[PDB]
RNA sequence: UGAAAUGCGCAGAUACCGGGAGGAACGCCGAUGGCGAAGGCAGCCACCUGGUCCACCCGUGACGCUGAGGCGCGAAAGCGUGGGGAGCAAACCGGAUUAACCCGGGUAGUCCACGCCCUAAACGAUGCGCGCUAGGUCUCUGGGUCUCCUGGGGGCCGAAGCUAAC
């Protein structure tokens, strides 16, 4: 039911600078928020395969967002993966 | 609102405006389909009508 | 906070006292589920599209509240338990239609 | 994605439908190409145009005289336009291995070591390149 | 059903009227329709949740595209456990015809949920699939605009390809 206002926080949280609303860190951040929300859904609606597919879509997309920031600048990559609790 | 102005095609309360089954009417009637069905659950003669 | 709309139909053979009681119980039950009565209307006695409980007619009620989304189905059930309540209908956004 | 092939393709479909011109993504390597086909006659010429801030290279399709008898559709100039050396299938040749255009009547765009030249311009300067495409 | 048998035979049936209990499937609108990864899904309503389209056009910045293993998964179908009811129904039974699948009764069974299983599908727009390019009129769908444009479906073409579906 969420996802409407909390975005401002998530964005301004990973925003490298005032006005940034789509950086590699932001994209993964907001995208991850969706995965968590979707995950909390399947656990209730296991018989929901369609959305389950979209899950791998964002997860597969997210990982791609990571490997990129990794070969381009492994400095922010290590920070984003930590601020997201991803594989500590 | 955006309902030919005369009245909301969703108005399933004041069924003082007869219109069942049909098939022509005008433009989209998908939103109207649910209307009639919503009214039939309350007090809209689901008999046959002609 | 999702705004809704409920359509209840009581027994068409209830006095002003019993009728007033039911409403006092419905408005109440709603508040117990985070429902704020924004407006109420008493349509009257029309004719059902189907005779419920061997009754071709019934008294209709009109309600409009903005109660929690994950507690709506809980109210409809908490309302249809009444012997007087012939049936209950819930939709969305202000007036029902 | 192949920008060249996609370009030479537009040139083709442009003549089939019989158009006066066709816009193409502005590019340096492409400009030279269009420039050569203009010095020969394959095309009436090209011109730089910035559409909404986006640079292009609209080319003018050239056509020959009228057909032999009552028949519209003017006589085409570019009877063909395909590429040889392309992504994946890199095709390079030497000065002594230089291909053979359609019996002189045309040019084989070769990305030699001395700028985008043809089959002869490469043979003369004695330089080999990449088989960009053969036009005729 | 064109015949007839069968069945109805505690009773008083079947087509009548009202009420009661249970289960399943869910009309008109459903339409050359639409959505979705496929399957599949269409009484309605609320909630959770996915994908997709369009607009202004700020931001991060091609972090792309296809894709073998792997993983999940298809109508009907068989198989194990728990379990209630209804319709239909192949093996089964009977009349007839013959000298057979049409009709009648009809249990096992088919059903729902979990697990195992997961073919030919559909379609032929599938060797996948992406980008660009050519391109008019008519009917229909969605958004912002309103001789429009972006994104679908159907019908008749022009160029070109395929003679060997014309």
């Amino acid at each position: 039911p969420i996802t409407k206002e909390e975005k401002q926080k998530v964005i301004q949280e990973f925003a490298r600078f005032p006005g940034d609303t789509g950086s590699t860190e932001v994209q993964v951040a907001l995208l991850t928020l969706r995965i968590n929300r979707l995950s909390e859904h399947l656990k209730v609606h296991k018989k929901d395969h369609h959305s389950h597919r979209g899950l791998l879509m964002m997860v597969g997309q997210r990982r791609r967002l990571l490997r990129y920031l990794q070969r381009e600048d492994p400095e922010r990559y290590r920070e984003i993966v930590e601020k997201l609790g991803l594989r500590g | 609102r955006n309902v030919e102005v005369l009245k909301r095609f969703l108005s399933e309360t004041g069924k003082i405006l007869p219109r069942r089954r049909t098939g022509l009417s005008g433009k989209e009637q998908r939103i109207l389909a649910k209307t009639i069905k919503r009214a039939r659950i309350l007090g809209l003669l689901p008999f046959t009508e002609k | 906070m999702r705004r809704y709309e409920v359509n209840i139909v009581l027994n068409p053979n209830l006095d002003q006292s019993q009728l007033a009681l039911e409403k006092e119980i419905i408005q109440r039950a709603l508040e117990n589920y985070g429902a704020r009565v924004e407006k109420v209307e008493e349509l009257g006695l029309r004719r059902l599209a189907y005779p419920i409980a061997k009754d071709p007619q019934g008294y209709f009620l009109w309600y409009q509240v903005e109660m929690p989304e994950d507690r709506v189905n809980d109210l409809a059930r908490e309302l249809r338990i009444r012997d007087n309540v012939r049936r209950v209908m819930v939709v969305k956004s202000q007036e029902p239609f | 994605t192949d920008p060249i092939a996609d370009m030479l393709t537009r040139i083709r479909n442009a003549t089939r439908v019989y158009k006066e011109s066709t816009d193409v993504p502005a590019s340096r390597f492409k400009e030279e190409i269009l420039r050569i086909l203009a010095r020969e006659g394959f095309i009436k010429g090209y011109e730089r145009v910035d559409v909404d801030g986006k640079p292009y290279l609209r080319v003018y399709l050239k056509y020959g005289p009228r057909r032999q008898g009552p028949d519209p559709r003017p006589e085409q100039v570019i009877h063909h336009i395909r590429r040889i050396s392309k992504p994946g299938r890199r095709v390079y040749v030497g000065v002594k291995e230089i291909p053979r255009v359609r019996r002189g009547l045309g040019i084989a765009i070769l990305s030699t070591s001395k700028g985008v030249l043809t089959d002869r311009e490469a043979r003369k300067l004695g330089v080999g390149g990449e088989l960009i495409c053969e036009v005729w």
